[PDB]
């Protein structure tokens, strides 16, 4: 049962997203902090079960270029793969 | 067009960061660094494993049969995490999964 932690108030950049996201998932040093990458680590890394807590989702957003949703969707696209991630988004 | 993709340099361990991305039509194109950039192969000598890959693909249309997919590496109980790979299924690479191009870098669909 692995927690990933993610405070979206805290976010500054979609980059700094994926710096959460190495940090909160335990990735690989080389993780190259981008959509592809990340479903790599999501399909090729990340042990699961996974509970991954979204606060301030919504503030997320704009602190992103619009780019939380596309983070997000991955994520719920790793769980429609049969990855067990439960997705929380407060 | 559709993508996929398949490890390049991968002998044991943990996973890396190289990559071959090929299209339904024959584009080839490589990362280094997991993604973030793509150089197109445009091959020249036979050198290096990028090079050596890329021209089997298009000569035989296929991955070499040293590529297994995700869903097979884990079939035989290979956990990542671990870096257990060259143990479960030894001298296998991952390769051959569909790959989405998410960030738009490779040439469009």
């Amino acid at each position: 049962m692995k927690k990933a932690v993610i405070n979206g108030e805290q976010i500054r950049s979609i980059s700094d997203l994926h710096q959460t996201l190495k940090k909160e998932l335990a990735l690989p040093e080389y993780y190259g902090e981008n959509l592809d990458a990340l479903w790599d680590c999501l399909t090729g890394w990340v042990e699961y079960p996974l509970v991954l807590e979204w606060r301030q989702f919504e503030q997320s957003k704009q602190l992103t270029e619009n780019g939380a949703e596309s983070v997000l969707q991955v994520f719920r696209e790793a769980k429609a793969e049969g990855c067990d991630i439960t997705i929380i988004l407060s | 067009r559709t993508w996929r993709e398949a490890d390049i340099n991968y002998t044991s361990g943990f996973r890396n960061s190289d990559r071959i991305l090929y299209s339904s039509d024959w584009l080839i194109y490589k990362t280094t660094d997991h993604y973030q950039t793509f150089t197109k192969i445009r091959c020249a000598q036979v050198i290096n494993t990028f090079d050596g890959v890329a021209d089997y693909l298009q000569t035989y249309h296929k991955l070499p049969d040293n590529y297994i997919t995700k869903s097979e590496a884990q079939a035989l109980g290979w956990v990542a995490s671990k870096g257990n790979l060259a143990d479960v299924a030894p001298g296998k690479s991952i390769g051959g999964d569909i790959f989405s191009n998410r960030e738009g870098k490779l040439p469009g669909k």
